[PDB]
DNA sequence: TCTGACACGTGCCTGGAGACTAGGGAGTAATCCCCTTGGCGGTTAAAACGCGGGGGACAGCGCGTACGTGCGTTTAAGCGGTGCTAGAGCTGTCTACGACCAATTGAGCGGCCTCGGCACCGGGAT
DNA sequence: CCGGTGCCGAGGCCGCTCAATTGGTCGTAGACAGCTCTAGCACCGCTTAAACGCACGTACGCGCTGTCCCCCGCGTTTTAACCGCCAAGGGGATTACTCCCTAGTCTCCAGGCACGTGTCAGA
């Protein structure tokens, strides 16, 4: 009871490209801890990066700079290209 | 462009292969081998800004125009809403010399495009801001290596073509 | 509709915002930061899921076993540079040999 | 209260042999099985002690999977699939 | 022929993903190591397998680098000096 | 201007055991960054340690557990023995 | 009479408490936590300063140079394990040689 | 002791060398080589609780007393206000057998001290809870290795003296 | 403009660093490999420092920014902040 | 002559790598990430004291990699393994 | 024998300390099960031991080639001293954006069937 | 791998507490704006340590061989690892309430920061 995992969202984002591929519960917990560790890494990097500028808030630029810090190479470029597209489709409404 | 207030005159055109397609948000997947390309055309006239194009822009302190040869463009960086690494040109203070110096162009300077080749402008030789090493090579030989190969080797390619 | 439906994403914006507020990362939290974070980790989950699906389709299997996730992470260069200090449950080892042995 | 008198010998020599065949080793010397078990003891003496201090911070008496995965997360040996 | 079923065992254990280290001796080892830190301390059964997976992925990463140090030294067998170097090259 | 360091406290704790030994300003900045790195290490350990039990109050128990997690060997054994001996004199007054 | 004098230490308890409040490490902070961190910071600084003074006395110098601090750190065992991923500027390297050279 | 409510009957005696001194807060410095020792005597009668002493305490479930031979004591741990690793003894269910099993004793159980040697109690042989391997060695031979050497080697010393 | 500046650090400087490391003899083919190691190392550290500076809307990489970038990479430098 | 140079460069704490080549090197590397980007005068010295520490920590371990293989002169394959084993 | 940076009184001002309030989070007691541990049979899959051998490990050697070292020789590195100027770090407004307080509600976390792709066999070529 | 049961485990289906969402409202930290001054860049020059070569012996890298011995591998014994199953028990949850302890806000003041001139290292 009251375990906020990432099971159904990962299962939904799997089936939107490869709908004929199942996923085990152990691999589901692996991906849950995977996105939880990436969330903890980006959140701690944004916390330290907002502390380094004497700021009190975390905007989208803070998380964008922290995720360009953490992820290496072209994957970070594709990640920020996805994130900026999503926030421009979100906020412009 | 600098920010989203200046990014209201361009859109993201994400060509997957050498053909011109979009296929959603950058193929919806990150795919190696098939290196994606992005040239952003304005909706007023459709002027392409691609990897290897020569754009014209007035300088921030001079006022006299200058040509920038685009080496790379990175979508949605941190300080800018899109970054653009372009090779500079040498002003005669109409023949324009080539320069392998990278710089960044903003959207409030770019006016028109001009494919500067040898005989609206005329290239003579690749040169340097030091003032020597004139190598009479046009831009048609390096644009294929720019468009086909990532610029991590094309930087050393046009650096070795000089000197 | 929720903020995830307004963003065009399938990952929870409000859960990430609640975890950011309860994780003691800052006193204040901007508006674009949780939707940017959900977009980033949604893209990361989608990429690791499609690479695991490619590893499963290269084994003629459908259910993604953790061995498929290991062989999908270690075969990619930038994911292995990202997950350099990781240990995956039931992953084994890469199929790898050196030329100075055979 | 079990008399586990040097159970580091419980990791027997074909177990280190199987681990080396997984790692890609053709043949092993005979003066290695005494050393690899000492390396394992020195590694577990760090990570188990970190997990014990983690689980006795919370006034508990069970070492759960969250405790060992947090102790491995702090040591730069981040395990997945448990929390 | 000598030295060809070792490559067969390598090909068997590289395609597989099972647990090479046994469960109960490793459990007794973890218990006798934590015996010096807390008496009557019980372990969750998931945590013992978690420690076993971390030990296995640490030991095969040590053994791959040890075999690489032996290969660079123009040998195919490993010695104690290789693992001494690999511990002094990884803290 | 108005940038707080630990210079005077390090100088005072040096001048009560080795009173005839000076200290350079470069070594002063080295020791200041050293104790600042240890402070942020113990703070970021106690933050994640209080997050693991769903608490919101860092106490002496949390910092003592984090500093026996960070400092290795008998150095932590002398450190917590000094810390408890100091906080008993503090809270006993 | 003050808080640091009531603790009996030479390190600021109030600055530690203010930095703990402003550093986003928790929502609430107990009483014993900043004085415990003050005590352990004072102990660590006192030990590293005693070892640096030992290096300065064994090198016939009256001021702590960074070479004295790096020799004091790398000559100790547990301080080197605490500061393994630490590179000190203007300090060079620990003097050691291999027997097979 | 468990907490500070039960730690009001003992004080920290920090002997630097083999002689009995205090010299402030653990020599005011951490010194290698000269390994510091701590035996905590109660102010009622001055009964020493040292590294190698045999204390008597009633069990938490049995009620019948038991002897604990102190192997190590660690000042100001996390759960307890001071931790004490002591070797257990075998009850005859008056001769007492030795046991190399570590355990932890709390302050609400300890009553008196008794130097159990061979012929208030009498030791016969080191044994085990399995019920065999009787090695007729008294406690006088191991207390010197306990007091002189850190217990990381004394554990393997009395483990190798058995079996 | 700036090109082949990795040959500015020369093989006697690598000889000095190797004598500080404690070698007796080195090869003549290790210099390009040491330059290739240093290139990737300074590339990662300079890229992290540039990210830290470009976050703060600055146009000058500070010593505090580069010591934060070295702290994040597990190579915590002292004496600068 | 050799071990005298080890004893000299192992006791003194001078700047081994030169200042202005290191300046031009970090400027050439940073020019691919931000053009017309300035550097603090303490930041380049911090980069030098970190780079010459990492290189010495690499060299003092590839010397162990050389003497592990019963040889004195190091090789490119020594430092390749010395970086590849931990980085 | 020389001098050139490091350390004791110096006004202050602004951050630390005391006091007086509530509110809210931990800390005592309290169920009750949801996980362990443990000791029983069992049976068998690796583990242990012994020998054969043969192929790699170590050691000596001899041809030799790349490398430390010695001595010109450029030559670019280090210090200084300019000028200048780009931007870091301030103060000041205010403003736009987030925290916090009720209301609501779909949603996304738990039960519950309902099938369905992987296992490992005969045995067949891998 | 054909393919057959089967199985046990994920996939839809239902479904109901509850935290995500909306709406005002206040309040408060960042965004512009100036400034200013400060630390960093360029450049010329002046010495000047030192990188850059050529020889040159020479000493270790490296290939060959030769011995030898130690571990790979097989065959027999053996023994405890895995399974499982029942049973006991004990500690990890989750109320609960309360209480005391700490955030907030004044409140007073003092302490520890920036100079600074007297004083103490190096060559």
């Amino acid at each position: 009871v009251r375990k906020e995992t990432y099971s159904s969202y990962i299962y939904k984002v799997l089936k939107q490209t490869h709908p004929d591929t199942g996923i085990s519960q152990k691999s589901m917990s692996i991906l849950n801890s995977f996105v939880n560790d990436i969330f903890e890494r980006i959140a701690t990097e944004a916390s330290k990066l907002a502390a380094y500028n004497k700021k009190s808030t975390i905007s989208a630029r803070e998380i964008q700079t922290a995720v360009r810090l953490i992820l290496p190479g072209e994957l970070a470029k594709h990640a920020v290209s996805e994130g900026t597209r999503a926030v421009t489709k979100y906020s412009s409404s | 462009a600098k920010t989203l207030k200046d990014l209201q005159g361009w859109e993201i055109i994400t060509t997957d292969e050498q053909g011109n397609i979009i296929d959603g948000g950058q193929k919806r997947l990150r795919r190696r081998g098939a290196k994606t390309e992005h040239y952003l055309k304005r909706s007023s006239d459709g002027i392409k800004l691609g990897r290897g194009d020569s754009v014209v822009m007035h300088n921030e302190a001079a006022g006299t125009y200058s040509v920038y040869m685009i080496q790379e463009l990175r979508l949605n960086t941190l300080n800018n809403v899109v970054e653009l690494w372009a090779l500079t040109y040498l002003r005669w203070f109409n023949e324009l010399y080539l320069t392998a110096e990278l710089a960044e162009l903003q959207l409030f300077n770019f006016i028109r495009v001009a494919n500067v080749m040898d005989g609206d402008f005329t290239v003579r030789y690749i040169c340097e801001p030091t003032g020597e090493k004139f190598v009479d090579i046009n831009i048609e030989d390096v644009k294929a290596y720019i468009k086909k190969v990532e610029p991590r080797e094309a930087q050393e390619y046009l650096k070795d073509l000089t000197l | 509709q929720s903020r995830s439906a307004k963003a065009g994403l399938t990952f929870p914006v409000g859960r990430v915002h609640r975890l950011l507020r309860r994780g003691n990362y800052a006193q204040r939290i901007g508006s674009g930061a949780p939707v940017y974070l959900t977009a980033v980790l949604e893209y990361l989950a989608a990429e690791i899921l499609e690479l695991a699906g490619n590893a499963a389709r290269d084994n003629k299997k459908t259910r993604i076993i953790p061995r498929h996730l290991q062989l999908a992470i270690r075969n990619d260069d930038e994911l292995n540079k990202l997950l350099g200090n990781v240990t995956i449950a039931q992953g084994g080892v890469l199929p790898n040999i050196h030329q100075n042995l055979l | 209260r079990k008399i586990l008198r040097d159970n580091i010998q419980g990791i027997t020599k074909p177990a280190i042999r199987r681990l080396a065949r997984r790692g890609g080793v053709k043949r092993i010397s005979g003066l290695i099985y005494e050393e690899v078990r000492a390396v394992l003891k020195s590694f577990l003496e760090s990570v188990i002690r970190d997990s014990v201090t983690y689980t006795e911070h919370a006034k508990r008496k069970t070492v759960t999977s969250l405790d060992v995965v947090y102790a491995l997360k702090r040591q730069g040996r981040t395990l997945y699939g448990f929390g | 022929k000598p030295g060809t079923v070792a490559l067969r065992e390598i090909r068997r254990f590289q395609k597989s993903t099972e647990l090479l280290i046994r469960k109960l001796p490793f459990q007794r080892l973890v218990r006798e190591i934590a015996q010096d830190f807390k008496t009557d301390l019980r372990f969750q059964s998931s945590a013992i397998g978690a420690l076993q997976e971390s030990v296995e992925a640490y030991l095969v990463s040590l053994f791959e680098d040890t075999n690489l140090a032996a290969i660079h030294a123009k040998r195919v067998t490993i010695q104690k000096k290789d693992i001494k170097l690999a511990r002094r090259l990884r803290g």
